[PDB]
């Protein structure tokens, strides 16, 4: 099985720098022209850099040329991309992909890496306030019920949210990242269970906004 | 730097029906195109290569054909899992140019939302700030309206909405209407309700709570 995985970025102050590190096995890496393709927030895919299956050939994007540097470690089956002089606009999710169009065909993108988020923000990291939201009526009378976790103030955008350690699945909706007047981001994680099962499962959301090195668990009580 | 444009963007098509999306290259790319299905989240996945040849492992539903400028990714039968933002890539030029991203929405039978109201927690009340969260859960279509009423008085120019990218298991959208209000103003009022208006709702049915009653 082909397993391309773009390792990790985050949030760097404008003009900073940050090394990205895609990684793949399940195919002989030394045979293909692996390459990076950044993706704006809502916009489309935009190929950024490309390295040959040898290492002796680098091809850059019009603007990125001279700021980001693509590298390959085909001994340790690894792909890297180091940023420098990061402009504001480069806030994208950087995917990596193998490019074998074979002899017949130029450059098709066979498999795409998970794609990590690299943000260029003037602003600084902010830990998330987790408030437990639930209703005024324990006995709703409607056998369908709902409760959540308002993940109030965070930054940058990546924040893992699930329930019951990862057991609650049927009903779990994790709302998209919402920008605020302040500038902080917010998300609400909700789950739809029965009204009867108020105390049959301890409804506990597990919040984890990895950038601020935080982890916050909350059993939605009262 | 051939610019690829996808017409249109919102392509909602009923299940089983053919969803036909386009991609018009600026230059001529001569049958050297690619198509992708980037479902919500998941990194894009190849569909058609060489602007015709369907990649192995992808169903015949996707049948791509055209050359130079006229490109059309066709889907003879549409399913719930087929709800995705689609991309076209040119490879005539050595870099590789992409299209806007045609979102396909699976047209479903209209089902009304299950509305829930969320009064703020005492931890948030300690921070001063208060948030009321109106929750509309799993309804068709995306097209719905959420209004407010703090002591009947409609709270306008303040409420932040957040909608979920359509579900796989049922083809439904769910939205949140977070309402920020400082403790000083929050305490001055008691009536709290979000008004709901939808195609399923016979009449706009609103769920409400009062500050004191809990």
């Amino acid at each position: 099985q082909v397993q391309l995985v773009e390792s990790g970025g985050g949030l760097v102050q404008p003009g900073g720098s940050l090394r990205l590190s895609c990684a793949a096995s399940g195919f002989t890496f030394s045979y293909y022209d692996i390459q990076w393709v950044r993706q704006a927030p809502g916009k489309g895919l935009e190929w950024v850099s490309s390295i040959s299956p040898s290492g002796q050939s680098t091809y850059y994007r019009r603007e990125v040329k001279g700021r980001f540097t693509i590298s390959r470690d085909n001994s340790k089956n690894t792909l890297y991309l180091q940023m420098n002089s990061l402009r504001a606009e480069d806030t994208a999710v950087y995917y990596c992909a193998r490019r074998t169009g074979r002899e017949e065909g130029g450059w098709i993108f066979d498999y795409w890496g998970q794609g990590t988020l690299v943000t260029v923000s003037s602003a600084s990291t902010k830990g998330p306030s987790v408030f437990p939201l639930a209703p005024c009526s324990r006995s709703t009378s409607e056998s369908t019920a709902a409760l959540g976790c308002l993940v109030k103030d965070y930054f940058p955008e990546p924040v893992t949210v699930s329930w019951n350690s990862g057991a609650l699945t049927s009903g779990v909706h994790t709302f998209p990242a919402v920008l605020q007047s302040s500038g902080l981001y917010s998300l609400s994680s909700v789950v739809t269970v029965p009204s009867s099962s108020l105390g049959t499962q301890t409804y506990t959301c597990n919040v984890d906004h990895k950038p601020s090195n935080t982890k916050v668990d909350k059993r939605v009580e009262s | 730097e051939i610019v690829l444009t996808q017409s249109p963007a919102t392509l909602s098509v009923s299940p089983g029906e053919r969803a036909t999306l386009s991609c018009r290259a600026s230059r001529s790319v001569r049958r050297e195109l690619a198509w992708y299905q980037q479902k919500p989240g998941q990194a894009p996945e190849l569909l058609i290569y060489g602007a015709s040849t369907r990649e192995t492992g992808i169903p015949a539903r996707f049948s791509g054909s055209g050359s130079g400028t006229d490109f059309t990714l066709t889907i003879n039968s549409l399913e719930a899992e087929d709800a995705a933002t689609y991309y076209c890539q040119q490879y005539r030029d050595p870099p590789g140019t992409f299209g806007g991203g045609t979102k396909v929405e699976i047209k479903r039978t209209v089902a009304a939302p299950s509305v829930f109201i969320f009064p703020p927690s005492d931890e948030q009340l300690k921070s001063g700030t208060a948030s009321v969260v109106c929750l509309l859960n799993n309804f068709y279509p995306r097209e719905a309206k959420v209004q407010w009423k703090v002591d009947n008085a409609l709270q306008s120019g303040n409420s932040q909405e957040s909608v979920t990218e359509q579900d796989s298991k049922d083809s439904t959208y769910s939205l949140s209407s977070t309402l920020t209000l400082s403790k000083a103003d929050y305490e001055k009022h008691k009536v709290y309700a979000c008004e709901v208006t939808h195609q399923g709702l016979s009449s706009p049915v609103t769920k409400s709570f009062n500050r004191g009653e809990c």
